[PDB]
């Protein structure tokens, strides 16, 4: 890894906040057993005041159970005059909780119940940062207001995997099953737009291209997959990620061909693998002794994982 | 060690206002082409960009 | 116990005598560098294991094909054929030799003669599976090849782990190593990144059919892992290794002339430029 | 002794051959005082000073030279 | 018990191995050769991680005889080769400290002179 930052316990998902929240510094979010850790991360390549990677602890929340997932609310900013910082979480428990802080004294909670089974992925899907949506082991994707209540819900096949909102188009979410489906929904009509395919399954993480919103990167069983719409619902590419299971796939921020895929914790070490598309190969091959949650830096071609009490930075060359 | 005021050579090679680039020749030009690369090559060793200003990744 | 049938099936009879070697091994007590006799029963086994795969091995250069190992047949027997069992790769005599080699565990405690004789063996053993894995390569036909491109990903990527693993131990093995999955790009071209050598690199693609295809696509793949003009401390003897891993058309302006190559990619680089304005 | 004194709190402070170094100047001083000092200039007071500054000199150098050791690893 | 024990032995957790087997101790109290097998598990994983006082006690809690004797002496190997013999020397030896003397010094004059820097 380039850098490296030590953290009190166990990182089971780490997400960079996607939006500008108005500071100098990136913000970062990781959580571990029974809490979540708000964090400022600075780089040598942002600031050259910097040596290496200057990580300053913001804030941390009580949880109380194994956080699976994390969204970063749009309406999260550090801006002096009226800081706000907000993002949900979903949990072992499957119930989702929405934080919400202001960095000094005010910190609430609130917690949405109606899941019946495992939470495996939720986003903020409203520019606005109003609307949650979240899927799950209980073969639902579900659409929740800030208020808790149940706005819509969608009757997957199987398992909800991954969803992700669309980064330009208005109403689209996206929903990974996994038996290899990703189905587009409209939440204005509350009907599937489309449906793509996977020739390999388990189905595991799917993610958009933000710099290319015609791009969708997935992982099923072993292999990396690529979609291009609306040209067709076959795979443009498909090609091995990993020897024993692909679990996530992100999409670089900085970058439409570049993308980083992590294997299955398990026995082996959690291999975290960078890709380009014009190379067979990947560009980096990383090692994480037991990793969860992948992410990307906003605008450095930098992603991160969590690890054992620990952080692991990698810098792409581009 | 001047190696970033050797690429503004170009510039003033290419003013419009001297015309400098009307006066070499061929051979010559090719000649000012290596030896810029060479002060590019440089640079790149004390880890700068092809044109002398900061790197950021 | 009996025999006749453990020769039928024998194959069986080394899965097992690792997993007495294990549960001896568990008793060892040689997790402190005092215990010796029972790294020494460890080897033992190792020996025996071996000399089975060259027994195996040696009764495959003993062939009666005209056209299949000409040597030891109406041919010269004075230079073997490929020393392969033209074994198929099986996934249980193939993981207890990929185990017996993870007992390296016992090089870390242990005196420098009896560290170097089990290398030796482990080194004999390995080139005995990566030569049945090449044997059943070239048997492969051009259809189907999806099938046959896997195959060499998942050997070369157990080369690349039986390299880690001497990384350690002694290079004079290397040499061997090397020579033995010979024809070898992956081990020497990674060598020739992970020094100041790219001398060997330019040697090696000097004398070699197609060299320069795959280290472009071996070394583009492992561009900014092995052989990066920053892993390298380039500015040296590792600056000579700069010079070749430097290997490129806008160079071919400064090394051949052509102004109007030259031309065409500084106005695109001048485009895409939004960084500096001066620049 | 006026230069050994010196040594002795500056080892005193919070490479390897560094340290055996300075051991093998302390005995070389001893071995000369056994021969060249007289008796009388022999029985002076500071050797339970210098006993005690060896001792510290001792323990750096075998710290250190674990800490070299590392460093090689 | 075993079995929960292992699937976080696989996954690589050594952490949460601890508090399932603490759990199943109290359950399968009767059993005591799993209980064996998963404490040697967290043993070598807390040793392998560098937790030396989490492998110290993992390795007193072993039900089958002297395997705290086993934690006990690869140990010694692994710290002289981390050349962090300062740590060594502050952690005074559990109970027998002349037992654990006695075995380095063995183990030391019986090998040699050109791959150790055990004497020093």
């Amino acid at each position: 890894a380039t850098y490296t930052v030590d953290c009190e316990d166990y990182v089971h998902v780490v997400e960079f906040n996607p939006f500008d929240s108005g500071e100098a510094g990136s913000l970062l979010a990781y959580g571990g057993i029974s809490y979540v850790v708000i964090a400022s991360c600075r780089f040598q390549e942002e600031d050259s005041t910097v040596e290496g990677i200057e990580f300053k602890t913001l804030k941390t929340f009580h949880h109380g159970e194994r956080v699976v997932a994390i969204a970063w609310s749009p309406e999260t900013r550090c801006d002096a005059l009226l800081p706000l910082l907000r993002f949900a979480t979903a949990a072992g428990d499957k119930k989702i909780r929405i934080f919400t802080s202001d960095f000094q004294d005010k910190n609430e909670y609130k917690v949405i119940e109606g899941h019946s089974g495992y939470i495996n992925d939720l986003v903020f899907c409203s520019p606005e940062g109003t609307d949650i949506a979240s899927v799950g082991d209980d073969h639902t994707c579900r659409i929740w207001d800030l208020d808790g209540k149940q706005i819509a819900m969608f009757i997957l096949r199987s398992p909800g995997m991954s969803v992700a909102w669309h980064p330009e188009g208005a109403f689209k979410l996206m929903v990974a099953e996994k038996t290899g489906t990703i189905r587009f929904y409209d939440l204005t009509t509350h009907q599937a737009i489309l449906s793509l395919e996977s020739v390999q399954v388990p189905l595991m993480s799917a993610d958009w291209c933000v710099r290319n919103t015609l791009r969708i990167g997935a992982v099923a069983g072993n292999d990396w997959i690529i979609w291009e719409m609306p040209r067709s619902s076959y795979p443009q590419d498909n090609k091995p990620a990993h020897a024993d299971r692909a679990r996530m796939f992100r999409w670089s921020k900085c970058n439409e061909n570049v993308f980083a895929t992590t294997g299955y914790p398990g026995k082996m070490k959690s291999q975290i693998a960078i890709h380009h598309l014009a190379h067979p190969q990947p560009i980096l091959i990383g090692t994480a002794p037991v990793g969860s949650g992948l992410s990307w830096h906003r605008r450095l071609p930098l992603c991160v994982v969590g690890g054992y009490r620990k952080l692991f930075f990698w810098l792409t060359e581009m | 060690k001047q190696y970033k005021d050797c690429l503004r050579l170009a510039d003033i090679v290419s003013s419009e206002n001297q015309k400098l680039y009307t006066v070499f020749s061929k051979t010559e030009m090719r000649n000012l082409l290596q030896k810029l690369r060479e002060s590019s090559l440089m640079l790149l060793d004390l880890q700068l960009d092809p044109l002398g200003y900061e790197i950021q990744s | 116990t009996a025999a006749d049938v453990y020769f039928r099936e024998v194959s069986q009879m080394e899965i097992i005598f690792e997993c007495l070697v294990d549960k001896e091994e568990a008793d060892l007590e040689s997790t402190s560098i005092d215990s010796v006799e029972w790294a020494n029963i460890v080897v033992n086994v190792n020996t025996i294991l071996k000399d089975m795969l060259h027994v195996a091995c040696q009764y495959r250069q003993s062939k009666n094909s005209l056209y299949k190992n000409e040597s030891g047949i109406q041919e010269p027997e004075h230079v073997p054929w490929t020393a392969s069992s033209g074994t198929a790769g099986i996934r249980s005599v193939v993981t207890r030799q990929h185990g017996i080699i993870l007992k390296v565990y016992p090089q870390a405690d242990s005196g420098l003669r009896t560290i170097l004789i089990e290398q030796l063996a482990a080194l004999l053993n390995y080139l005995l599976d990566d030569y049945v894995t090449q044997l059943k390569s070239i048997d492969k036909l051009a259809n189907e090849e999806r099938y046959n491109i896997l195959e060499m990903e998942y050997a070369q990527k157990r080369s690349e782990l039986l390299s880690p693993l001497l990384i350690l131990g002694q290079y004079a093995w290397a040499s061997n190593l090397a020579e033995k999955y010979c024809d070898f790009d992956i081990l020497v071209q990674i060598c020739e990144m992970t020094d100041n050598q790219s001398r060997l690199q330019r040697y090696m693609t000097l004398f070699a059919e197609q060299n320069f295809s795959d280290f472009l696509f071996r070394w583009y793949l492992e561009k900014g892992k092995r052989g990066k003009l920053l892993s390298q401390p380039a500015s040296q003897h590792g600056q000579l290794a700069a010079f070749l891993q430097a290997h490129l058309s806008w160079l071919h302006e400064l090394n051949s002339q052509e102004f109007e190559k030259a031309h065409r990619t500084l106005q695109t680089l001048a485009n895409m430029e939004t960084r500096y304005f001066c620049k | 002794l006026t230069l050994l004194l010196d040594a002795l709190p500056l080892l005193e402070q919070k490479s390897a051959e560094q340290t055996y170094e300075l051991m093998r100047c302390l005995e070389d001083r001893m071995a000369a005082k056994l021969e060249s000092t007289s008796p009388d200039e022999i029985q002076k007071q500071d050797s339970s000073i210098d006993n005690t500054k060896v001792e510290m000199l001792r323990l750096a150098l075998a710290r250190n030279l674990a800490r070299a050791i590392v460093t090689e690893g | 018990y075993n079995r929960v024990l292992r699937l976080l032995e696989d996954v690589g957790l050594p952490e949460l191995v601890i508090q399932l087997a603490t759990i199943a101790i109290g359950e399968a109290s009767d059993d005591w050769r799993s209980q064996a097998a998963l404490r040697t598990r967290i043993f070598k994983h807390h040793l392998d991680m560098g937790h030396n006082n989490q492998a110290y006690d993992a390795l007193t809690q072993i039900p089958d005889p002297s395997r705290q004797l086993d934690c006990l002496r690869q140990l010694v190997v692994v710290l002289c080769e981390r050349s962090q013999l300062q740590d060594l020397v502050e952690f005074p030896y559990v109970n027998l400290h002349n037992e654990v003397v006695g075995i380095i010094e063995s183990r030391a004059r019986a090998v040699d002179l050109m791959t150790h820097n055990y004497y020093e």
